[PDB]
């Protein structure tokens, strides 16, 4: 019942100011502290302040003169404003609730994260390819389709197979860059009886530039 | 700020084993040492905090301990679900992190399942052709492939990227895309992916010829 | 900044007793490191061979529920807090020679974000000193005063000598007098009431002498 | 002989040594009298002290005869 929600802009060029959203439920910021962490591209994850209980703010020091932390108790959110960005500041950013002995701190839970992305780059759609299977030999148990979701940026992209009726019989891969651009494939094994007669459908979504793709697969 | 360094830095070892993942402190931290697990795109997760306390709704299984400058996370037997990155961090002068010890599954020898798709022809409008070949669920992560246009093999082109563990089967999948301009691709008609894996002596083979 | 000491002294208190020692478990002694600072002889009474000095009864401990990590308050690694908000060793000075303990001023302590309580305060102390009778052309005297816990006993509060001598290095000295020599010595002390539990002093003397 | 002492703590009995054939007791009011009790001091002696009008000694020849108050002598 305890959670958060961080939401960002996936994309931030520099020079440019980063805002962050925090939405809480299960308590009251009221009485509890609230405070954000980042971990950058190849490096560990950083505290870089807090959203006192008693409506204050505290920060590290070394990002004192770039923040500012605030919060709408009214909406459950807390915010987080950063301006002079740079390239170093790619990464995922984090809300956590912190828990306090005595005048001791410390972080107990975290959101799932969002991954902000500083770059000059303007955001790409990416374009969704049908993949399937030019042989069918049996009517076996397993058959294997997927989509080719390529040319997109920033990161990240989301994949799901016939909405929610996927589960652990689904491979995403990770994405790579080529020509300053991402791109990544998904697949599904199903049945040879399920995939001719049912029609199976990757639901493709890139937020950064507004695009939610379904690609019908065709035998 | 206080230092701190993790090992092992990877890990391996199968289910239902005993594992025992180390935390050392530049200056002494005075048990204010918690540790977190991170499975990807999954929120971070606290198990312990104040070295040997266990978080509410973490299993038994999990348990701390240390004092001073040294400190000790335990997994008693390990599940498949334990799959994760595990970092420490210190909280009573600044918050400092460790680098993070990384936990991979021994387990028994899987052969990929191999399959290969033409490019689309949605695809081929745009003046570009994507070749994909895809190697499901295999063990271990020893696997070579190989593009060959016309029998001789290619290697301008190919982007290969491989999944983590999975938490299920703990097996790994793959997928190399040969991308090629639509001049390039119609160029040739034989189009092969060959896969190599300990799981068999010689190359496991799928191609697609021209249209079928 | 005065938003983060005023947070700081909010969060140090808002939970903290004064009535219980700050140990972790109830087992261990709070370890107290005892200093006497010597400043001004006041008045010497030779007639009832009283010396009335002022004096410092410095005063370290470790206070286990006052740390913070300065990370958290801005940078702030150490704060003056009042002694009447704290668990105190209830030391006392004692053979006063009139009135049987010594009344000690709560100054403000250093509290320090490791927890350590450092206090100094100050008071006036009546010695009956022994005249000395080995050799008097010049005549000598020797004075002494006692320090121990009030209540606490060894295995609660256990006090150590900072060092040998009293501390001299603000000792403002007489025209007539001098000090000649100083100690101080721990004791261990057993009482009628009980067998099995060592009661703790320190008594510091210094011999004066006349000038010619 | 074989005597209390007050030298440590807890109190020892520690072996007299030689050129010295008595133990003691010696007990007075400190301060703390009325919480406390007496101050107790235990040891070995060449004769037996002084008794001072404050203060009070008792001796004794034989084994382990000067305890604590409240233990058993012998
Ligand atoms: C002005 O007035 C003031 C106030 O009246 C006078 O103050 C007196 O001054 C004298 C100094 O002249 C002090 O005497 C010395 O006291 C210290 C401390 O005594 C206490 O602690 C002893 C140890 O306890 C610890 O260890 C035990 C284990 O051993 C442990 O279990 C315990 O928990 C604790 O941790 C106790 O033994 C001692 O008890 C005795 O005294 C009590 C009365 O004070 C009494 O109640 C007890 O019944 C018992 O009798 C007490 O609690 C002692 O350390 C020191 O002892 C040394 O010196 C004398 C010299 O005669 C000798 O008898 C000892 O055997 C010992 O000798 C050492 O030094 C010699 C150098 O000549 C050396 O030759 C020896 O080999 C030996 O060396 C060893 O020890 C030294 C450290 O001393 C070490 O460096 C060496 O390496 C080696 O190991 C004295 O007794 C009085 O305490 C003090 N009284 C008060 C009330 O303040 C002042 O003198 C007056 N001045 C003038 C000018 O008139």
């Amino acid at each position: 019942e305890v959670q958060l929600q961080e939401s960002g802009p996936g994309l931030v060029q520099p020079s440019e100011t980063l805002s962050l959203t925090c939405t809480v439920s299960g308590f009251s910021l009221t009485s509890y502290s609230v405070s954000w962490l980042r971990q950058p591209s190849g490096k560990g994850p950083e505290w870089m302040g807090r959203m006192w209980d008693d409506g204050g703010t505290v920060y590290n020091s070394g990002l004192k003169s770039r923040l500012s932390i605030s919060r709408d108790t009214s909406k459950n959110q807390v915010f987080l404003k950063m301006n002079s960005l740079q390239t170093d500041d790619t990464g995922t950013y984090y809300c956590t609730r912190d828990e306090r002995i005595r005048a001791i701190n410390w972080f107990a839970y975290w959101g799932q994260g969002t991954l902000v992305t500083v770059s000059s780059a303007e955001t790409t759609a990416p374009s969704v390819y049908p993949l399937a299977p030019g042989t069918a030999l049996k009517s076996n148990s397993m058959v294997t389709l997927g989509c080719l979701v390529k040319g997109y940026f920033p990161e990240p992209v989301t994949v799901t197979w016939n909405s929610g009726a996927l589960s652990s019989g689904v491979h995403t891969f990770p994405a790579v860059l080529q020509s300053g651009l991402y791109t990544l494939t998904s697949s599904v094994t199903v049945p040879s009886s399920t995939w001719p007669s049912q029609t199976v459908t990757c639901n493709v979504a890139h937020p950064g530039q507004q695009h939610q793709r379904w690609t019908r697969k065709l035998c | 700020d206080i230092v701190i360094t993790q090992s092992p830095s990877l890990l391996s070892a199968s289910v239902g084993d005993r594992v025992t993942l180390t935390c050392k402190g530049s200056q002494n931290i005075d048990n204010y040492l918690a540790w977190y697990q991170q499975k990807l795109g999954e929120a971070p997760k606290l198990l312990i905090y104040k070295t040997n306390s266990l978080q509410t709704g973490i299993p038994s299984r999990f348990s701390g301990s240390g004092s001073g400058t040294d400190y000790t996370l335990t997994i008693s037997s390990l599940h498949s679900e334990d799959l994760a990155t595990y970092y420490c961090y210190q909280y009573i002068n600044g918050y400092t992190f460790g680098t993070g010890t990384k936990l991979e599954l021994k387990r028994a020898d899987a052969a990929p399942t191999v399959s290969i798709f033409p490019p689309s022809t949605e695809q081929l409008a745009t003046g570009g052709a994507s070749v994909v070949c895809l190697m499901n669920n295999f063990y271990p992560r020893d696997i070579s492939v190989k593009w060959k246009i016309d029998g001789t093999e290619r290697r301008d082109g190919v982007l290969d990227s491989v999944t983590d563990q999975d938490s299920k089967d703990s097996t790994y999948s793959m997928s190399s895309t040969l991308s090629l301009t639509k001049a390039d691709y119609e160029s040739h008609n034989l189009y092969t992916c060959e896969v190599v894996h300990k799981t068999s002596s010689s190359p496991v083979v799928k191609s697609f010829n021209r249209n079928e | 900044k005065s938003e983060h000491e005023t947070r700081l002294e909010a969060k140090l208190f808002k939970d903290y007793s004064s009535v219980v020692r700050p140990v972790e478990d109830h087992r261990q002694v709070v370890e107290v490191t005892v200093g006497l600072q010597l400043i001004q002889l006041i008045n010497v009474d030779e007639v009832n061979q009283i010396v009335t000095t002022n004096v410092r009864l410095k005063q370290q401990w470790v206070d286990y529920n006052l740390k913070w990590n300065p990370d958290d308050y801005g940078g702030v690694k150490k704060i003056h807090i009042p002694s009447e908000k704290i668990w105190r060793p209830d030391l006392v000075l004692y053979n006063n020679a009139d009135g049987d303990f010594a009344i000690v001023k709560f100054t403000k302590v250093l509290l320090q974000y490791t927890g350590h309580i450092t206090w100094t305060p100050p008071a006036i102390f009546k010695s009956y000193c022994e005249i000395i009778v080995t050799h008097f052309p010049f005549d000598e005297q020797n004075c002494s005063m006692k320090l121990g816990t009030r209540t606490y006993d060894g295995s609660a509060v256990a006090i150590n000598p900072e060092s040998d001598q009293p501390d001299l290095s603000n000792f403002m000295e007489s025209g007539e007098w001098v000090i000649k020599e100083s100690r101080g010595w721990k004791h261990s002390v057993t009482y009628s009431c009980c067998p099995d539990t060592p009661y703790l002093d320190i008594t510091y003397h210094f011999v004066m002498q006349r000038l010619p | 002989i074989v005597c209390h002492t007050t030298a440590t703590s807890p109190i020892s009995a520690v072996t007299c040594p030689p050129g010295e054939n008595l133990c003691y007791r010696k007990m007075w009011c400190d301060v703390f009298c009325s919480s406390r009790g007496k101050v107790v001091e235990l040891g070995c002696a060449a004769t037996c002290p002084s008794k001072k009008p404050y203060e009070e000694v008792t001796c004794c020849s034989t084994d382990k005869c000067n305890p604590h108050p409240k233990q058993r002598p012998g």
